[PDB]
């Protein structure tokens, strides 16, 4: 129940409360509630915890991989098929 | 006295009023058929009008966006004056400007369009690729003669 | 223009040059406007992007250092075209007539 | 449809035949009902608003009186005549027509919608209060009327509640003409899929 | 060689791009020009159910035919269109 | 006869035409022999003035103020209103045209003719003065404008919505930031339309080329 | 020193006639069909690096 929120929340704020996270993964206290977001990557500076951390962080993990020129599709290479087809 | 007058209105300059009024006040004022008469204080009055009239060309020119704020210390009046001053010379086509009333903005320009960006582009590219070819000629000759 | 010469962009922000010349970002404007006066550089000047991007470089007398940055360049450039091309040889190798 | 109908009616009104059938007033009636569903504000003015015939033959009637009411309040860009003028045309024409007792709420809801949406052009920012007021209804009973008409896909803006501002959210530029075209050359490519696929078959 | 070849200037034509007012202008003209001899082409093909070739090029065209007309007119832009992109996002990656 | 085709190419738009029967109207009162002619010469004279004033020329408009019979053998408070709004439309400023109307209002109502002819100059003369305006601004307050204007913030803006729907400089309006936004970009483009018309004609050839073979089943 | 200039081919009326004749390849270049322009794109990217 804790995980499934944590995957939606990600996409609902960029910066929540403590006080405000804490009642969403219904911990009844403080040590419950900083060791969920620490493995989740977000930090908490002032009692406010941070989903941009996560969100900028999975990002660059994307790029970083090679998946990309295909899915994508280069533009010069769109035409090049464009062509051949022609003449085939 | 008349080479520094003439070439300060000529040249590309960005300046302000009382410091060009100051050159000329002691000047100008013993010489009558000029600046010097009654009805040619309205001749001395014009001169303050003449000196932003082509700071609007310069500031046109160089700065394609530009604060209000910054704009109306520049020709030295209000906000109010300003923007009147800015429109005469959008209508007779001397500048191309859009003023904002809240103070956002003076973007002055002429607004391109999708096609003339396109234009521009196609230019840098062809013009790009005779450079490199004359540069290969002019390495041959160099070490030739060396 | 000699700092905006050997970097790989054309453009300055107001920031740089107040530090540059260690003088206000007041003076900032009055100096790059002289600049496009004598013809030094061309270009456009904006306040409140606070940038000037320039589109020339007036021609110098070329020392070593300049020559080093000129070199690099081309060397990126380089191997862009040989990327590009790799890929399109490849691709429709068989078709061509 | 009206479509043809509109174009039928006002010629009804041009050429002077309303015979063997209800009368003249009746045959100009239905020409402004039609005239205000099909045809955009520029060609309102044009074919309705200005007609010799619906001029000539003034509103003697109180069913030509009230739909003549709405049309005139609608161009003159006043709109708190408007409402109380769409409830005189239910009352007095589209209920007690033979043709249009069931398009009776069909046009009531359009009308509400045609004014909003031509607003709607002309501003990219209105407040709630400010348009709600002279649509002669509150801001409650303004949220729920333009709730039905939102997802009708006609006027396509937003509602704020917190800051109490109706943008408007209707393209007109790049993003609009994708939007069109590209369906229509979906609609070729399954014609094409289509009425290949049986002649192979076969 | 000496006559095939056309210099360093050869291959230079290749890479060049050119105004869009004329690139934007050739695609309209050729789009417009395949609607006008398309409706030749739509009474063609609502007909042609009656016998004799000959008879069929003299009633409802087979002299200049439409269909034939349009489809080269079609080919020939599309290949534009297909070497201007190509031309275009080479420049694009390739200069900068 | 002369009277009765003026008001008709009048409303035809056509002013000097307009000017051309009315005068001639005038003459026939004028020269005929009083005994109500008085009162007919006087409405036509106002007539006159309507016309020439549309047509924004002031050479002419002064030619017919003379002593002689506009300021002499006639002489009404009528004559006097359109004068005055005659120099107004021309110095165009609306600020004018408003102090004029206040007074004479019974000198333009008591005529129908100059009645729809005036209501239509004030939409004329709020337009000349506005567009010139806004020309060369662009997110220009709509309040700003309604203080040289001189009518209150809102009644502009109800004018401004309706040129708007017009589509004679073609922008948008918000009322909650009170701005003013102009657009003169293009909202179709050729290639949008003749895309449209193309793909369009196709399907009715793909229609028609199965209906040519229903004879395969 | 000596200067390079446009070294172009342009050719007479004259000389065409015999050129063409000659010819029976289908040309280092023509740019005719799609096919000659698809390898001349290739080509031209080779031509730039080389330079």
């Amino acid at each position: 129940i804790r995980d499934e929120i944590a995957k939606n929340t990600e996409l609902s704020y960029d910066f929540l409360p403590l006080s405000n996270i804490k009642a969403l993964l219904f911990f009844n206290n403080e040590k419950e509630t900083e060791k969920f977001a620490l493995e989740r990557n977000w930090p908490i500076v002032n009692s406010k915890v941070y989903f941009n951390n996560q969100s900028k962080e999975k990002a660059d993990y994307e790029d970083e991989m090679m998946h990309e020129e295909d899915q994508k599709t280069n533009i010069i290479e769109k035409a090049m098929d464009y062509a051949i087809s022609i003449e085939n | 006295s008349q080479e520094s007058l003439v070439k300060l209105f000529t040249t590309n300059e960005l300046m302000r009023w009382p410091i060009v009024q100051k050159t000329y006040e002691p000047v100008l004022n013993e010489d009558d058929l000029a600046f010097g008469g009654e009805a040619n204080k309205h001749h001395w009055e014009d001169l303050q009008k003449r000196v932003i009239e082509h700071n609007l060309r310069v500031i046109s020119e160089y700065y394609s966006r530009i604060t209000l704020l910054r704009l109306n210390e520049l020709l030295d009046l209000t906000e109010s004056q300003t923007e009147t001053y800015i429109s005469d010379l959008v209508n007779q086509g001397i500048i191309y400007a859009k003023v904002n009333r809240p103070a956002k903005i003076v973007n002055f320009e002429k607004p391109k369009n999708s096609s003339q960006l396109l234009n521009e582009w196609s230019h840098n590219v062809d013009e790009l690729l005779e450079h490199i070819e004359t540069i290969g000629h002019l390495i041959t000759k160099e070490e030739i003669m060396h | 223009i000699e700092t905006v010469f050997v970097k790989n962009i054309r453009m300055l922000s107001f920031e740089d040059i107040s530090k540059a010349t260690h003088l206000p970002k007041d003076n900032v404007e009055h100096l790059v406007m002289r600049a496009i006066s004598l013809g030094l550089l061309k270009g456009s000047i904006d306040q409140v992007n606070e940038l000037v991007t320039i589109s020339w470089v007036q021609p110098r007398i070329i020392s070593g250092d300049q020559i080093t940055k000129m070199k690099d360049r081309l060397v990126e450039w380089n191997d862009q075209v040989e990327k590009l091309g790799k890929k399109m040889e490849a691709r429709g190798q068989s078709i061509w007539v | 449809n009206f479509k043809e109908a509109a174009k039928l009616l006002v010629d009804s009104l041009a050429t002077f035949t309303s015979i063997e059938l209800t009368s003249y007033e009746s045959i100009a009636t239905y020409a402004s009902v039609t005239g205000l569903f099909t045809l955009e504000r520029t060609d309102l003015k044009s074919k309705v608003i200005d007609s010799p015939e619906l001029l000539s033959l003034i509103s003697t009637t109180a069913a030509l009186q009230s739909i003549s009411s709405l049309t005139i309040s609608l161009y003159a860009s006043d709109y708190a005549s408007y409402f109380p003028y769409l409830l005189e045309t239910y009352a007095n024409v589209l209920i007690p027509c033979k043709y249009l007792n069931r398009h009776a709420d069909f046009f009531v809801r359009e009308m509400r919608r045609k004014v909003y949406a031509q607003l709607l052009e002309s501003y990219k920012t209105l407040s709630l209060k400010s348009m709600a007021s002279a649509f002669g209804v509150s801001v409650a009973f303004l949220d729920n009327d333009l709730g039905k008409f939102i997802p009708n896909k006609q006027l396509n803006c937003v509602i704020d509640r917190v800051n109490g501002i109706v943008e408007t959210n209707r393209p007109d530029n790049k993003n609009a003409q994708y939007h069109l075209l590209v369906k229509q050359g979906d609609g070729l490519l399954t014609k094409l899929q289509k009425y290949g696929a049986a002649v192979r078959l076969t | 060689k000496m006559l095939m070849n056309l210099h360093k200037e050869q291959w230079q034509s290749g890479l060049k791009m050119y105004d869009y007012e004329e690139k934007e202008e050739s695609n309209l003209a050729a789009t417009k020009s395949m609607v006008k001899i398309a409706e030749q082409y739509s009474k063609r093909i609502e007909e042609e159910k009656e016998l004799t070739e000959e008879e069929l090029k003299t009633r409802y065209v087979g002299r200049q035919d439409p269909k034939k007309h349009l489809s080269e007119t079609a080919d020939e832009t599309l290949e534009n269109n297909i070497v201007s992109v190509l031309t275009a996002g080479v420049n694009s990656v390739a200069i900068k | 006869l002369d009277l009765m085709s003026g008001i008709l190419h009048c409303e035809d738009k056509d002013y000097k035409t307009a000017f051309s029967y009315f005068f001639e109207s005038f003459e026939s009162y004028h020269n005929l022999t009083t005994h109500n002619s008085y009162e007919k010469a006087c409405q036509v004279l106002k007539y006159m003035l309507l016309s020439k004033i549309m047509l924004n020329l002031i050479d002419d408009v002064k030619n017919i103020l003379n002593a002689k019979y506009t300021k002499e053998t006639y002489q009404s408070r009528g004559i006097d209103a359109m004068k005055a709004v005659a120099e107004a439309y021309n110095n165009r400023s609306l600020l004018d045209f408003n102090t004029a109307l206040k007074q004479y209002e019974k000198e333009l109502m008591g005529d129908e003719l100059t009645r729809s002819h005036f209501n239509a100059l004030y939409d004329t003369l709020l337009e000349s003065n506005l567009c010139k305006i806004i020309e060369p601004f662009e997110c220009v307050e709509i309040s700003h404008i309604s203080k040289i204007i001189g009518l209150d913030t809102q009644q502009v803006e109800g004018k401004l919505s309706q040129m708007i729907l017009d589509k004679i400089f073609y922008g948008v309006l918000d009322q909650g930031n009170g701005w003013l936004y102009v657009y003169e970009t293009p909202n179709q483009d050729a290639t949008y339309d003749s895309a449209l018309e193309l793909v369009g004609q196709l399907n009715k050839v793909v229609d028609q080329l199965f209906e040519k073979a229903s004879v395969l089943y | 020193t000596f200067l390079h200039l446009p070294c172009t081919i342009e050719a007479e009326e004259a000389e065409e006639i015999g050129v063409e004749h000659l010819l029976r390849d289908v040309r280092d270049q023509a740019a005719g069909g799609l096919s000659i322009r698809l390898t001349n794109q290739l080509k031209s990217l080779k031509g730039l690096q080389s330079k």
